[PDB]
C-alpha cells in the first residue's frame, strides 16, 4: 500500500510461513463466531449454530482457503491491489451484496489468527504492517462499489 | 441515556414531523442510498429507483417504528424489542450501517425543521437516534 | 475525492450562496454542544457551559469562521485537496494533537448546517456530493498525521 | 450482554494472564501507536519511545483497571464508575478509540495465550471489551 521496503520486508517474510488452508479457514470459522451476523451469506453452508459446528464445516475450511488463496496472490500486487482486485471488487458488489465492511472485519480476525499462530514472531511492528495490508485489501475490494 | 430534557425536545420535534413522518422515512433512505452506497447491499430485492413505492412502503414502516419509540420513550428496549429480534436474526444488517441512517434522519429532519432544529434539538435527537440504534443491535450477539 | 463534473458543479453552486462567517460559527458551536467531549480543544474560549454559552461564545464565532475558511479555500483546489491542507494537517498533528476523528465530525454537522440552511435546495444528490467533499477534506488534514 | 458462558470465558482467560497483565497492557499499548497513530494524539505528555516507563506504567494502570471489570463482571458500571466519569469529563477520548486499543489487546491475548485462545473465548473476550467500552464512554453526553 503505503508499505516501506522494510515493513514490505516483514511483511513477505511471515507469509512466506504461512500454511493458507489452515490459515484460511481458521479467519473464516472465527468471523462467523465472534460476529455472527456475518453467517448471513453462508446459509447454504450448512450448521454454524456453534463454535464447534462452524470450526468443524468443511464449506467454512474451503471458502477460507478460496478467500486467503486470493488474499495471498494479492500480496504479490502490493503496489497495485486496486487493479488486482477490480472484478472481485465487482463481484462482490454487484452479484453477492456483501457490504465492505465486512472485508474489514475480517482483516481484523485475520490479524488475530496470525498473533495467535505466530506469537513471539508477531510483534508490534509487524502487526502495524499487516495492519496496513488488511485495510490496503478492504479498500480495494470495496472500490468498485457504487 | 435520554434526560428529562432530550425527551421533551425529542416529543416536541417529533410532534411537529406529525403526519409528514412516512415522507421524511423515504427520504432519509434515497439520500443513504445515494451517499453511502454500501447501504444498498441490503435491499437488493428494492427498486431503488427515484419514487420507488418499494422505497415509499419502507419509509413508513421505519418512521412508524421511530414514532413507536418517541411514544415509548421511558420502556424503549421493550417497544422495540421485535425489531431487535427482527434486526439480529434475520436481516442481520452489520452494526455501522445504523450510524449511517441516523445521520440521513438528522439530515431531513434539518431540511424540514428549520424552526425546531436547534442546536439543543440537535443534540437530543442524535443522542435518540443513537439509543434506537442501541437497541436494535441489542441482541447482534 | 471522486467528484462527477455535475457533482462538482451542484457542490460549488451552492457554496456560492454559503455565509461562511455565519455557517462557520454554527458548524463549530453545534460540534462543541452536539459532540462535548470536543470541547476538550477550547478551555481557554471560556465558558461553554450550555448551549447559548457555546452557540454566542465570540471566541467561538471567530474560530468558526477562521475553520470554515480555510475549508472554502479548500474548495477551489478539490483537485490537489492533500496539497492544499498539508501545512495545516502537519499543525493539527504536531501541534495542536487533534485526533483525526474530529474531522469527521466536523465534515457530518456542516451537511446538518447546510441542511438545516438550504431546506429542498439540499437536494438528495447534492448531500451526496458534499458528502465526497467533507470526507476529501477530512482525509486530507489527516494525510500528514504520524 | 453477557452471558454466563462469556464470564466464565473472560475469568478463565484473565485468570491465565495473572502476573503479565502490566506486561501486556503496556505491549497493547505499544502495538495501539504503531497501528493506529493517531492514537498518539491523547498522549502528547508521554514519552512514546519503547520501553518507555511512562507507557509501561499506563499499560499497568489499564490491566488492573480491565482485572477490577473480571471481578466485577456483574457490576461493571458500578465498578467503574470513576473511570466512566474521568473519561467523560477529563481525558474525553473520542469513542472510536476505544475499538481500537481492545483490537490491540486481543492481539496481544493471542499472541501470548495460544492454547487459551480459542474461537469461543476470542467471541467472550470481544463482547467483553466491548461491554467495558460501553461503560467507559456512558456519561460522554
Ligand atoms: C479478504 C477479503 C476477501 C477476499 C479476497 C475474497 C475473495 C473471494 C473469492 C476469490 C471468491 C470466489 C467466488 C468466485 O470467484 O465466484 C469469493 C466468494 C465469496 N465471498 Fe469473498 N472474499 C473476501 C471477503 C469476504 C467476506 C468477509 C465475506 C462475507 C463475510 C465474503 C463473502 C463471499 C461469498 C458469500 C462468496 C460466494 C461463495 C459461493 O459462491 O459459495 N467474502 N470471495
Ligand atoms: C434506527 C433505524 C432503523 C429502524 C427504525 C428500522 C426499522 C425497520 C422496520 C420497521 C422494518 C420492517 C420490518 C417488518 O417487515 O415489519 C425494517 C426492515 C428492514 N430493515 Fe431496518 N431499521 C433501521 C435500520 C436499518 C438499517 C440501517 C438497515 C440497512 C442499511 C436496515 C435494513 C433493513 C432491511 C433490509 C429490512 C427488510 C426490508 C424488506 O425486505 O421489506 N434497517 N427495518
Ligand atoms: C474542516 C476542518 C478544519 C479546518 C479547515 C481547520 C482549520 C484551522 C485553522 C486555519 C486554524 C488556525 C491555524 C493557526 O493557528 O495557525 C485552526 C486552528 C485550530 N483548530 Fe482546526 N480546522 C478544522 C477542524 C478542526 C476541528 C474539528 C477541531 C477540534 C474539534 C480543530 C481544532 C483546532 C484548534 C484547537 C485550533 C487552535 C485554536 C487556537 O487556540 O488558536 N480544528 N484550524
Ligand atoms: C480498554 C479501555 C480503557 C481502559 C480500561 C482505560 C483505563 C484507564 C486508566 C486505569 C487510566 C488511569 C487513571 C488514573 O491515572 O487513575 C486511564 C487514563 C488515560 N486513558 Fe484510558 N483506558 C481505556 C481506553 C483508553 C483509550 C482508547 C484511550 C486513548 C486512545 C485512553 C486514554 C487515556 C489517557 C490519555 C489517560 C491519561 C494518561 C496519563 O495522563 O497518565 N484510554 N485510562
Amino acid at each position: 500500500v503505503h508499505l516501506t521496503p522494510e515493513e514490505k520486508s516483514a511483511v513477505t517474510a511471515l507469509w512466506g510461513k504461512v500454511n493458507v488452508d489452515e490459515v484460511g479457514g481458521e479467519a473464516l470459522g472465527r468471523l462467523l463466531v465472534v460476529y455472527p451476523w456475518t453467517q448471513r451469506f453462508f446459509e447454504s453452508f450448512g450448521d454454524l449454530s456453534t463454535p464447534d459446528a462452524v470450526m468443524g464445516n468443511p464449506k467454512v475450511k474451503a471458502h477460507g482457503k478460496k478467500v486467503l488463496g486470493a488474499f495471498s496472490d494479492g500480496l504479490a500486487h502490493l503496489d497495485n491491489l486496486k487493479g488486482t482486485f477490480a472484478t472481485l471488487s465487482e463481484l462482490h458488489c454487484d452479484k453477492l451484496h456483501v457490504d465492505p465492511e465486512n472485508f474489514r472485519l475480517l482483516g481484523n480476525v485475520l490479524v488475530c489468527v496470525l498473533a495467535h499462530h505466530f506469537g513471539k514472531e508477531f510483534t508490534p511492528p509487524v502487526q502495524a504492517a499487516y495492519q496496513k495490508v488488511v485495510a490496503g485489501v478492504a479498500n480495494a475490494l470495496a472500490h468498485k462499489y457504487h | 441515556v435520554l434526560s428529562p430534557a432530550d425527551k421533551t425536545n425529542v416529543k416536541a420535534a417529533w410532534g411537529k414531523v406529525g403526519a409528514h413522518a412516512g415522507e421524511y422515512g423515504a427520504e432519509a433512505l434515497e439520500r443513504m442510498f445515494l451517499s453511502f452506497p454500501t447501504t444498498k447491499t441490503y435491499f437488493p430485492h428494492f427498486d431503488l429507483s427515484h419514487g420507488s413505492a418499494q422505497v415509499k412502503g419502507h419509509g413508513k414502516k421505519v418512521a412508524d417504528a421511530l414514532t413507536n419509540a418517541v411514544a415509548h420513550v421511558d420502556d424503549m428496549p421493550n417497544a422495540l424489542s421485535a425489531l431487535s429480534d427482527l434486526h439480529a436474526h434475520k436481516l442481520r444488517v452489520d452494526p455501522v450501517n445504523f450510524k449511517l441512517l441516523s445521520h440521513c434522519l438528522l439530515v431531513t429532519l434539518a431540511a424540514h425543521l428549520p424552526a425546531e432544529f436547534t442546536p439543543a434539538v440537535h443534540a437530543s435527537l442524535d443522542k435518540f437516534l443513537a439509543s434506537v440504534s442501541t437497541v436494535l443491535t441489542s441482541k447482534y450477539r
